[PDB]
């Protein structure tokens, strides 16, 4: 089950 | 640097019996950038029906891939695997070795 | 033994010239692959990989792709972000690579978490074993740190490590639990291929095992020997299992003296083995 896409670098 | 050239093994599945039914593999690995283009070739010629894993990566972070078909080995036919990336001048061949 | 992991593997390739960069998303239990999506799919969506999976509702194919296609949009911006903070060309192709998930042990406890970067196949920055602060490669890199710091990103991955990551691969393993929880040691055997009239390879190996973690080792005289051997790379067989071997050259007539030794989580105890001419 993936995490979701957090924030940018 | 940034460019690794990749490693290249070609190998069955299963033990080689001539005239019986087994998967050849050419497992490619070892290589960053991840864009490559393999072909599998049966006395030269390019095999049509090849199949691939989805790409994945190594803990040092360079890619590895699956390339595989079904084939039926005998005494006289040779299999290879031809290797392209950009670490590469031309394009490598590994030829089939059934014991190894 | 008896310990488990779960990880995601995410490739975001820009192309110049070529469209948008390429998402590429892997998903794994130990050694076996169970989903993936591609950005170059004609129809992109999360796709079951392995058997067990397929069980799943569509409310979970569809929260992973709508995960996958976000991730997307944002690798695109962080490769943007890092073409300029390396002052970089907007000509070259680049690569970003993350990978993250969770160790457990054999009662489903949390053993260790991880979420790194790789920026052209070089380590950028990483979550450490913390869960709660980052180590950055380079000055590049000390600019996303301060970007996840103030977005609070390390406590957001602590939840989900501790979390759901757990709490699925307990799930896997559970529902899955037939291929996932089984290990297959390996089938050896040793075989002899002269090279000359005084010499002779010994060719040690290990066949349809899982998982791929194997030793394989040779003694001579009861002493481990790196001279003269040769040891691939393990490979997959293509039918979940793993193939390994490892050579060593040896004088004609020495052969009796060398011995193969054989390590794997399947076997109740290591195994030595030694030619035997049938």
């Amino acid at each position: 089950f993936p995490r979701p896409w957090l924030h940018g670098l | 640097m940034i460019q690794r050239t990749p490693k290249i093994q070609v190998y069955s599945r299963h033990p080689a019996e001539n005239g019986k039914s087994n998967f050849l593999n050419c497992y490619v690995s070892g290589f960053h950038p991840s864009d490559i283009e393999v072909d599998l070739l049966k006395n030269g010629e390019r095999i049509e029906k090849v199949e691939h894993s989805d790409l994945s990566f190594s803990k040092d972070w360079s890619f590895y891939l699956l390339y595989y078909t079904e084939f039926t080995p005998t005494e006289k036919d040779e299999y290879a695997c031809r290797v392209n990336h950009v670490t590469l001048s031309q394009p490598k061949i590994v030829k089939w070795d059934r014991d190894m | 033994m008896g310990s488990h992991s779960m990880r995601y593997f995410y490739t975001s390739v820009s192309r110049p010239g070529r469209g948008e960069p390429r998402f590429i998303s892997v998903g794994y239990v130990d050694d076996t692959q169970f989903v993936r999506f591609d950005s170059d799919a004609a129809s992109p969506r999360e796709e079951p990989r392995a058997p067990w999976i397929e069980q799943e509702g569509p409310e979970y194919w569809d929260r992973n792709t709508q995960i996958y296609k976000a991730q997307a949009q944002t690798d695109r911006e962080s490769l943007r972000n890092l073409r300029g903070y390396y002052n970089q060309s907007e000509a070259g192709s680049h690569t970003l690579q993350s990978m993250y998930g969770c160790d457990v042990g054999p009662d489903g406890r949390l053993l260790r978490g991880h979420n790194q970067y790789a920026y052209d196949g070089k380590d950028y920055i990483a979550l450490n074993e913390d869960l709660r602060s980052w180590t950055a490669a380079d000055t590049a890199a000390q600019i996303s740190q301060r970007k996840l710091e103030a977005a609070r990103v390390a406590e957001q991955l602590r939840a989900y490590l501790e979390g759901e990551c757990v709490e699925w691969l307990r799930r896997y393993l559970e529902n899955g639990k037939d291929k996932l929880e089984r290990a297959d040691p390996p089938k050896t055997h040793v075989t002899h291929h002269p090279i000359s009239d005084h010499e002779a390879t010994l060719r040690c190996w290990a066949l349809g095992f899982y998982p791929a973690e194997i030793t394989l080792t040779w003694q001579r005289d009861g002493e481990d020997q790196t001279q003269d051997t040769e040891l691939v790379e393990t490979r997959p067989a293509g039918d979940r299992t793993f193939q390994k071997w490892t050579a060593v050259v040896v004088p004609s007539g020495e052969e009796q003296r060398y011995t193969c030794h054989v390590q794997h989580e399947g076997l109740p105890k290591p195994l030595t083995l030694r030619w035997e001419p049938s």
